[PDB]
């Protein structure tokens, strides 16, 4: 038949959203494709002008990449008063990756937009959510058999006006390698890093005509070391000796972390705020030992469910972690984040990410994992349960989450205990099946505050290789999120505004032959508000395919007063397809 | 003896196939390297000279938003790592083929992008080692008795 090469018009699509008005897209698929293709997306809009997109794709042995372009002359107006506003909307980016066969990997992830309101006005692909940033990174990586070196130049471009300016890692050089050894002898590892974090803060106030000022960018809410820039060097040598047996394993590991900071405080940060409170040191120094003992056992069993023979392995695991305490409050945060509690949290050398914060540790992590494997080697089910036992407290915290909250914030959020003697219970369950049955659950329960920190229950239903019947049911909860507060310039635990308790329903189901129903409903119980809800039909003829849906959804917005607002929209979407 | 559980003994983690040519679309990378490493530590030597090859084609790292903030912005991201492997035998014949995947969720901060990237990186490492674990479990159950039975 061939006919993969539709070098003509692709089945168009219509959209009447009563906000964007009438919108007709008529794609053209350039099939210059022995291995690489091209596509043109000329979108006509009613409220806005005629626009065009260009998507080039290439896929070969040792190479992969997608180039994107887009232009629109803005017919729609009255987003004028909004700052950083442009009438010539454009987008151009390159997502490249070359040299998968060689030791020289050249990755590229660049994307430049014209204005922060590009995705809030033109983007419909990512419907429910909308990206608040785009990647501007370029990575070169050498990868020897014994070591790995990487030069990375990564930055971010804000697709919004209500978030702080992201830091730049203009030259991040990492050298992580190991050392050749013989079975029974010691194993040596090393991780070196050098990053120059820089950032061009835009704290310039924006004006009106009579109202004078109407709002200032969030960057002007950063205080002191929050405005810090500069370089950081990290040296991390380590040694490990894994005694492995057929029934168990014990692995001692001793590492040493040395970090040095060459900072700059841009004056306004240090001359005003610092001097108003404390002193500033551009030359910073940190050196810690680290002890980690990882033990584990292996049990086996023979079961038979529904005639199918399964191997139920029981895997108990213990891990002691010791890191002495050092005051790190004088350090700024560049690449450090503190992930919420889970089962994986039990087996990490540091409760923080990045290198700006090294968690003071003296813990005994106890866990267990029972998994069911069918004799073709396939993992069908998995259950994990664990808890950490603290012998000391957790004094090293993010800016605003340490005893800063006691003084300069007078706050004490509910569910925050860093002085208790134990962690929440962590449960991670998973039940799978190849004909796309998939239920995944996660639950974290703090016994001290007697509160649920995190919850998750995801379910994906499919039948006997029939792609017509799909049923997705998801429930999510989150109240222990540690995020940077734009309005406070520091970190914050469990933001009342951003607490997650949402459900996501989805379904495609056959009614009568050639006909099927499509539906989805996302709902936030915290706001008691529906995020997204659409429903419609799919007529599957012998010749053509017609999909029609009525859709309601919330989109991100940042008004002229620079506050995060959510704004909804309802519309009809129609699409034709030949396959 | 009430349960039926008892410690694992050599005969279980014996690994039937003691040699196989492990290759990947990403010839030099963390996945394939740590894979060959784990296999060698398990007792299986890796060499290009082999009638049986384990080929990793198309390793995919996808990401989607799974929860939203109070301002309808991304709150939690779900990373899904998926590796498509095929076992090849004599004369470049695909003896068998399947996929192995895993997924995890992390909290994304719109005001701390680099920290979130670091968290995502660590998560990707853990997921990587999990996928390698699964591939190990799958390769252990293999037997040299399973032939090509090619027919055309
Ligand atoms: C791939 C490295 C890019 C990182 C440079 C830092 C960019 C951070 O600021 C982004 C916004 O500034 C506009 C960018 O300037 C023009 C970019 O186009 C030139 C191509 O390099
Ligand atoms: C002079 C070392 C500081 C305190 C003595 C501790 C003795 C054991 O620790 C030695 C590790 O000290 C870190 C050395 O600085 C990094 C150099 O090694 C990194 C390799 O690139
Ligand atoms: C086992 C729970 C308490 C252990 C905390 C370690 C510090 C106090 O113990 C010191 C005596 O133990 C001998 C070495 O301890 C382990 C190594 O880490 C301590 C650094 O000297
Ligand atoms: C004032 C009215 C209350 C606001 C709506 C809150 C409703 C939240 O609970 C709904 C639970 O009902 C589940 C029924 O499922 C029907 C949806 O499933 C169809 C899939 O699209
Ligand atoms: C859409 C699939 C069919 C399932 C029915 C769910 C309908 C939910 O979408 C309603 C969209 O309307 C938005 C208004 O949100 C509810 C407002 O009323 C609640 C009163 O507080
Ligand atoms: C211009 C659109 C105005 C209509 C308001 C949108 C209301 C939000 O609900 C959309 C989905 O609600 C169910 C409507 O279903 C469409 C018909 O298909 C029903 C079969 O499920």
């Amino acid at each position: 038949i061939d006919d993969r090469r539709q070098s003509g018009f692709l089945p168009p699509s219509f959209s009447s959203t009563s906000d964007t008005g009438f919108t007709l897209v008529t794609p053209y698929y350039f099939n210059l494709a022995p291995n690489y293709d091209a596509t043109l997306y000329p979108r006509y809009m009613a409220k806005r002008g005629m626009m065009l997109e260009g998507e080039f794709r290439y896929l070969t042995h040792s190479s992969e990449g997608i180039v994107n372009a887009a232009y629109l002359n803005d017919k729609d107006d009255h987003r004028e008063g909004f700052p950083d506003y442009s009438k010539d909307r454009w987008l151009y980016g390159l997502k490249n990756t070359t040299g998968l066969d060689s030791r020289w990997l050249a990755e590229v992830d660049y994307t430049r937009i014209s204005d922060p309101y590009y995705f809030q006005d033109l983007d419909t692909d990512l419907g429910v959510g909308s990206t608040t940033y785009v990647n501007q990174r370029g990575t070169l990586t050498y990868r020897g058999d014994t070591f790995t070196g990487r030069l990375n130049a990564q930055a971010y471009q804000l697709a919004t006006t209500t978030d702080v300016t992201p830091y730049d890692r203009l030259p991040q050089i990492t050298f992580d390698g190991f050392l050749p050894y013989n079975p029974g002898g010691m194993q040596f590892t090393y991780g070196t890093e050098f990053v120059r974090f820089d950032r061009d803060l835009d704290e310039n106030i924006y004006f009106n005509d009579d109202g004078s000022i109407r709002g200032k960018r969030p960057d002007a809410s950063l205080q002191g070391l929050a405005r810090a820039t500069g370089d950081r060097m990290h040296l991390e040598p380590g040694m490990s000796l894994p005694m492995t047996r057929s029934w168990g394993y014990v692995t001692p590991t001793l590492k040493y972390l040395y970090t040095k900071y060459d900072l700059d405080l841009d004056s306004q940060g240090k001359t005003d705020l610092n001097k108003r409170d404390e002193s500033f040191d551009s030359n910073q120094d940190r050196s810690l030992p680290l002890v980690k003992v990882d033990s584990g056992l292996y049990f086996d069993r023979d079961t038979t469910f529904a005639g199918t023979p399964f191997r139920q392995t029981l895997e108990p695991r213990a891990m002691y972690l010791y890191v002495p305490y050092k005051d790190q409050d004088s350090l700024p945060v560049f690449d450090t984040s503190e992930p919420s509690f889970s089962y994986d949290s039990l087996w990490r050398e540091n409760r923080f990410t990045g290198k700006d914060r090294i968690g003071d540790a003296n813990q005994l992590s106890l866990g267990v994992t029972s998994r069911f494997i069918e004799e073709n080697g396939f993992e069908r089910a998995s259950i994990s349960a664990g808890q950490i036992y603290y012998f000391r407290d957790r004094r090293v915290q993010l800016p605003g989450l340490t005893e800063k909250d006691l003084k300069r914030l007078n706050l004490d959020p509910s569910g925050l205990d860093n002085d208790s003697w134990r962690s929440p219970y962590a449960f991670a369950g998973q039940y799978r099946f190849n004909r796309d049955w998939r239920i995944n659950s996660d639950f974290n329960w703090n016994p001290n505050t007697s509160r649920t920190e995190s919850g998750s229950a995801i379910f994906h239903y499919q039948p006997e290789v029939d792609p017509g019947k799909v049923v997705n049911v998801g429930y999510r909860y989150r109240a222990d999120a540690r995020r940077f507060d734009s309005s406070r310039g520091t970190f914050r635990y469990g933001n009342e505004n951003d607490i997650i308790k949402q459900h996501d329903f989805s379904v495609i189901w056959p009614l009568v032959p050639q006909w099927s129903v499509l539906a989805r409903w996302q709902y936030d119980y915290n706001k008691n508000r529906t995020l997204e809800a659409f429903g419609g039909f799919e007529y599957d003829s012998c010749c053509w395919k017609l999909r029609l849906i009525n859709r309601y959804w919330l989109d991100v917005d940042d008004d002229a007063f620079l506050v995060q607002s959510e704004k909804a929209d309802r519309g009809i979407f129609l699409q034709i397809v030949l396959k | 003896n009430t349960s039926g559980f008892q410690l694992r003994g050599l005969g279980d983690a014996q690994f039937a196939l003691k040699e196989i040519d492990v290759s990947a679309r990403n010839a030099y990378g963390p996945t394939v390297r740590e894979l060959k490493e784990t296999l060698e530590n398990s007792g299986v030597k890796v060499t290009s000279n082999a009638p049986y090859h384990l080929v990793l084609v198309r390793e995919d790292n996808q990401q989607r938003t799974v929860s939203y903030t109070g301002s309808a912005r991304g709150a939690e991201f779900e990373l899904t790592n998926t590796i498509n492997y095929e076992i090849v035998g004599a004369n470049d014949l695909v003896l068998m083929s399947n996929q192995v995947q895993v997924q995890k969720v992390y909290v994304h901060d719109e005001n701390n992008l680099i920290g979130s990237d670091q968290e995502a990186a660590q998560l990707r490492s853990e997921m990587r080692r999990d996928l390698i674990q699964q591939l190990s479990m799958r390769l252990q159950a293999l037997t040299p008795a399973q032939l090509d039975e090619a027919q055309r």
